[PDB]
């Protein structure tokens, strides 16, 4: 049950290139070991064993061997894996990026000591998510509506308002018509977005509840491994074992995969596409399968993480593998900024593969799964017919298509640009939806039988 | 005179403009996405090296 | 043991034996020379070290002398006005010490000399007996003029008083305070040593409200920068680069301005190092040079690589020590690209796998761990004295593109970017700051301080970059279909942004009159650009062609409201407010 | 019995494809049709449909038995195979029943070891196989295959192998080939002189 042989320590380091201390005569060591180095100035420092040969293991400490020495360092090697201290009371504090208090506050009380690592769910026993959260925002509630469950990015870019957003589908989160826990993971981010971020939640009362976990800039890539790790482990014991529905906002999980890339790249493992490594879609997915709900449980988990594409490109290996793992994606775009769109959402790459469980009668309403239908596809023709008129001409085209432009102008003004503090319903979405297709004749709407457009079309 | 020559001109002035516009906006964009996608795949090759 | 053995050496790379109690990231000495190198990799007894300078007739057997410390700087008196190179050698003593025009490779000659005496004075109230924590200013010394070196404590160690010294002169070998922990009595002089990797300690971050007065129109009203803040501009050959670092060391409202010329060039570090000793400064007296507040780290690119790796981390850490002192510090590193190749260098020479078009995978995390160490932040210590630390870094990109690895992770950290484009160099166009480009985020931090101090402001700007948006969307119709097919409401908008274009934007750096320009003016002549801009548009509503004939002495006032001379200061308000009344006489008309 | 995964069953000899695989689609019926007893690849980015080809194929095909290995797929998408396959009947012989009954769900999820990916490759083929020769028409589909070559690259990343083209082992094409091989129409060993075939619909996910 419990531990209670005493520690060993060892003052028998071999070798230290990198981020890698490599001790000898180590007897019996063990894989993803954690241990404590102090070292000869005093400070001490975490560790996790990534290798173990016989009498010898390979560490990696989590805030770099500058200044490890070979014949004064000791390293103490607590005898399990990492496991945090979790707890009831681990909720509405701030912590840093590896475990420790930030707001002049103690350590938590530890009602147990969870894996970080968890363990895979039995997809047996695991229900399919069907209730729908509305988020208050028409691009994201009306096209690509969410579910409680449901592991769904947010596509964003470098200078684009992705914290802006990400603090709006907070406040705003609520059922279709006992509040949600956010657990809140900061990682690799300004000390501005930090303060963005603590400011937002201790401005809408929300704080009593929130399990802020902010990493900067300043703190090391190491300690961003283990930053999600932490911060899912929690929302895994509030939603699976205190039963409570989890909000977990993850950013930047760029910062993250370019924190994996620097440790891979330290341990020469092999490459995949543009130096991260090869395991880097099971690293990713190992922090975003933790999702959803059980079925003996009434508490769930979902997952919204930020990351932020380089150089606008979805086919980079941050977006793509993602996009492999997700359950569809919300892609704010840079060209509807520009616009002074307050949301910038284009919704041509943005998807929602569990919003279709998530509409009809019983959910919404009756027209919700046939007119996000139709307001993508003549969003899709009217873009297409958008890139014809600027090398041609604005007046040599179809005459239907000139009101393909005139849906364009008012899709991205009235439909998504909605304002910071407006929280729409999904039946005033449907509404404004509706008035967006009325412009359009009833036989041109191709995507919406017959049926439903007596009842909604005249109006 | 130059009745005639003003009407044949701007249908001969629009074939042109819309030949400018389709290099400038469907080649030469393809043409420089192709070699984005030619620098960064022989990068990949060097790392691979 | 105190020395260690060379046992070989393969290039930069000297794998030194007898070395059991070294630590990594040590710098040492290697050979009859001293070498400065660096522990590298420490295979159990034995350490390979990568020397700084070049390994050349190193013999096997010669004496490793380790330090047992990490690459730091000497912080102390004899630094404003001193230049060093990116490891804090002493370019100007290294000159006359040894009376050559090289730097002879073997010199250990010490940043701050142990000759020149420095007037010493304690805190006047820090009794002897009475504790002291990390960061609490221990004394004054007049430097200069400008600056008072406030001597303080480390923010390693803490004790009690036992001895402080008399106030008198003193080197920076002289033992000037004794304090008392619970083993041993410790004892340290004027000067601390602080590693340049390491963040210096602070008690709490501060949110950037007050602006930074660069002088220059463009940059002080639209696109403003904070003290505080991080900001980035393209480095290119000419556009107007070396314009803006001389006037931001000249006219800004900072106490102390280091500069970082980084791997730079051959002739382009000579043009800094004559031009910044020949400027001068206007304080509230006479007129005096620059230098007396100017730390340089000149760093050509045929020294060492990898103290063109350390010369970023060597200026920082001087600008968060004179932020320490309560001063307010700002940084030019010029340039970031350059100090990027430093890192492809020394990631190339360790064989170290290439993650982004050659440059390795800790580039965004280093960059990402330069600009955080620049803030508005409240010190150490317990006086309470309150710093921040600006960071202006140059980037220079392959053909001026804004897509690379260094280009696109610098601009997701800064949040300025004064775009400086060489087309309005071509113009003559000066400042040559484009505005499309042109960005900063540090408007709502800024909206405090303005309805504190300026108020009417705000939507100014906003309606101002409305004009000039809707400007360039215009003029692309003017060419295809003509001005006579323009409506009456959209060609007043026109000519007032012609009228900002050359009134406000453009500003001669020549015409003494124009080189430092504060507030007001630039709250005033955009106040009375407006305005007749707003009259204008219910003037319309109520002919163009008659106004624009009868207004060309009123616009010739607007056009000639630059020339306001610094013997007119509170005349010049009087002028503003008198000018905007001969407006609002020809309206009715 | 007891068989092992990394062994051919053997049988008596391979036989042509005649009868088309009509897997309901009318672009995938029409122009690119496919047999019972053939190998099938579906490429593709995410968000383009690998799943619906997939679950459209395993509801509504001529297939007596079918399979699904959800090789590094999501823990949704096999929660979302046993809720409506339990409620989807069909009709044999006038009678209804539903089609959980003729299936079978090899599910090793992206969040599971990444070793079980080879091994939940071959546990699937083996069950192809063996329903192969009760004489019915077994179909197989394998999601994703891409996340079994994934799992070969870090294995062999492990061990220093040398690596082909853009990290994968140099044994890829030849795990692949010994994968495909083992479908087909093919006349089964044993007296009743009965014939079965296995149809491989297998994702890729470039
Ligand atoms: N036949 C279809 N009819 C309507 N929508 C479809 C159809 N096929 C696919 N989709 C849409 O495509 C989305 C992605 O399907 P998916 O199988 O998950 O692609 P992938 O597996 O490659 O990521 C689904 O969520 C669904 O909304
Ligand atoms: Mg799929």
């Amino acid at each position: 049950n419990y531990l209670s042989q005493p520690r060993l320590t060892y003052k028998t380091v071999s070798g230290v290139n990198g981020p890698l201390v490599i001790l000898d005569h180590v007897k019996f060591p063990r894989y993803a070991e954690i241990v404590h180095l102090t070292l000869p100035d005093g400070t001490k420092r975490s560790g996790q064993v990534l290798e173990v040969s016989g009498s010898k293991a390979v560490v990696q400490v989590f805030e770099g061997t500058s200044g490890i020495d070979a014949k004064k360092t000791s390293c103490e090697f607590t005898g399990d894996i990492l496991r945090t201290p979790v707890s009831e009371d681990m909720l509405g504090r701030v912590f840093n990026g590896s475990g420790k208090p930030i707001d002049r506050g103690p350590v938590v009380l530890a009602e147990d000591f969870l894996d970080i690592m968890g363990q895979p769910i039995n997809p047996q026993c695991r229900i399919y998510p069907e209730e729908m959260i509305q988020t208050g925002i028409s691009a994201i509630d009306g096209m690509n509506s969410i579910a409680r469950g449901q592991k769904i990015p947010i596509f964003s870019a470098a200078g684009l308002p992705h914290n802006e957003i990400a603090a709006q589908i907070c406040r705003q989160a609520g059922l279709v018509k006992e509040n949600f826990a956010i657990v809140f993971a900061a990682m690799g981010v300004n000390m501005e977005t930090a303060r963005f971020f603590k400011s937002d939640f201790e401005e809408n009362g929300s704080m009593d509840n929130v399990c802020l976990f902010l990493n900067l800039a300043n703190d090391p890539t190491i300690e961003r491994i283990i930053t999600p790790r932490l911060a899912l482990t929690t929302a895994e014991f509030l939603a699976y074992q205190c039963e409570k529905h989890v909000l977990v906002i993850l950013t930047d999980m760029s910062s993250y995969a370019e924190a994996l890339r620097e440790v891979s790249a330290a341990r020469e493992e092999v490459p995949g596409r543009r130096g991260f490594p090869g395991y880097m879609y099971t690293d990713l997915a190992t922090i975003y399968e933790r999702a959803g709900r059980v079925e003996g449980r009434n508490g769930s988990i979902t997952q919204i993480p930020i990351l932020t594409m380089p150089n606008d490109d979805i086919t980079h290996p941050i977006p793509d593998l993602t996009g492999y793992i997700t359950e569809g994606q919300i892609y704010v775009d840079r060209q509807l900024h520009n616009r002074q769109i307050y949301p910038p959402i284009n919704v041509l790459p943005s998807l929602s593969r569990l919003m279709k469980s998530a509409i009809g009668e019983g959910m919404t309403r009756k027209d919700h799964a046939d007119v996000s239908n139709q307001l993508y596809a003549c969003y899709a023709i009217g873009k297409d017919v958008q890139a014809m008129k600027a090398v041609v001409g604005e007046e040599a085209l179809t005459s239907d298509d000139l009101l393909y432009l005139e849906f364009l102008q008012k899709f991205e003004r009235n439909f998504i640009a909605q304002g910071p503090y407006e929280n729409r319903t999904v039946y005033e979405t449907l509404d404004i939806g509706w008035q967006l297709l009325r412009i359009f004749p009833k036989e041109m709407l191709k995507r919406i039988p017959q049926s439903t457009l007596s009842e909604f079309y005249p109006r | 005179s130059l009745q005639t020559s003003f009407v044949t001109l701007d249908e001969a002035i629009k074939i042109t403009n819309r030949r400018v516009n389709a290099i400038e906006h469907v080649i030469i964009p393809r043409i420089e996405r192709t070699l984005a996608y030619i620098i960064t795949e022989l990068d990949e090759r060097e790392r691979e090296e | 043991s105190t020395f260690g053995y060379v046992h070989g050496v393969s290039g930069p790379v000297v794998t030194a034996c007898d070395m059991a109690g070294a630590a990594m990231y040590e710098l040492v000495r290697v050979g009859h020379s001293e070498l400065v190198g660096e522990i590298i990799r420490l295979e159990g007894d034995m350490a390979t070290i990568q020397v700084y300078e070049e390994t050349s007739g190193v013999s096997v057997g010669d004496p490793v002398l380790r330090t047992g410390k990490p690459l730091s700087v000497e912080l102390g008196p004899g630094i404003m006005g001193a230049i060093f190179d990116g490891i804090q050698r002493p370019l100007s003593d290294i000159s006359s010490q040894t009376q050559s025009i090289y730097i002879p490779r073997g010199v250990n000659v010490s940043a701050l000399s142990r000759d020149v005496k420095w007037d010493f004075t304690p805190c006047k109230n820090l009794r002897v007996g009475s504790h002291i924590t990390g960061g609490d200013i221990y004394g004054i010394v007049n430097e200069n003029s400008l600056i008072k070196h406030k001597i303080m404590l480390p923010p390693r160690n803490r004790g009690t008083v036992t001895y402080i010294a008399p106030p008198g002169n003193y080197d920076t070998s002289d033992v000037v305070l004794e304090l008392e922990f619970e083993g041993i009595k410790e004892k340290f002089s004027m000067v601390q040593v602080w590693p340049v990797r390491q963040v210096r300690p602070v008690t709490e971050k501060l949110p950037a409200n007050h602006p930074l007065l660069t002088g220059q129109r463009v940059l002080d009203a639209l696109f403003p920068c904070v003290q505080g803040g991080t900001t980035a501009i393209p480095g290119a050959f000419g556009c107007g680069k070396t314009v803006i670092s001389q006037s931001l060391s000249k006219y800004s409202n900072s106490d102390v301005i280091i500069y970082v010329g980084c791997g730079e060039r051959g002739n382009e570090m000579s043009e800094v190092l004559r031009d910044f000793p020949e400027l001068t400064m206007e304080v509230d007296g006479k007129v005096e040079s620059i230098m007396k507040r100017t730390a340089l780290v000149a760093n050509t690119s045929n020294m060492p690589v990898a103290a063109r790796e350390a010369s970023i981390y060597t200026g920082i850490t001087l600008s968060e020590y004179f932020r320490d002192m309560g001063y307010h510090v700002s940084m030019m590193a010029d340039s970031t690209s350059r100090w990027a190749e430093a890192l492809r260098e020394i990631s190339g020479r360790l064989a170290e796998m290439p993650a982004d078009s050659g440059y390795p995978a800790y580039l965004g995390a280093r960059l990402a761990s330069f600009y955080e160490r620049a803030g508005r932040v409240k010190c150490l210590g317990n006086p309470e004295r309150e710093g921040s630390v600006s960071i202006v870094g140059a980037v220079s990109p392959p053909g001026g593109d804004f897509s690379d690895p260094v280009t696109s992770a610098t601009l997701g950290i800064v949040q300025v970017f004064w775009g400086l484009d060489k087309k309005l160099a071509q113009r003559k166009h000066f400042p040559s700051v484009n505005w499309l480009i042109s960005y900063s985020k540090y408007m709502r931090a800024l909206d405090e301080y303005y309805d504190k101090h300026f108020t009417e402001f705000v939507p100014l700007r906003t309606k101002a970059k409305e004009i000039l948006q809707e400007e360039e969307d215009l003029a692309e119709i003017v060419q295809l279909v003509g001005k006579a097919s323009l409506a009456e409401t959209d060609k007043i908008t026109l000519e007032v942004a012609k009228l900002i274009k050359d009134d406000f934007l453009q500003q001669n750096g020549y015409t003494p009159y124009d080189r430092f320009c504060p507030f007001y003016k630039t709250v005033g002549m955009l106040s009375n650009m407006i305005a007749f801009y707003d009259m204008a548009r219910r003037a319309v509503e109520t002919t163009w062609s008659i106004i624009r004939e009868h207004m060309g002495e009123i616009l010739y006032k607007l056009s000639s409201m630059k020339f306001k001379d610094p013997v007119k200061d509170g005349e010049a308000k009087i002028k503003a407010d008198y000018a905007q009344l001969l407006e609002d006489m020809q309206n009715a008309f």
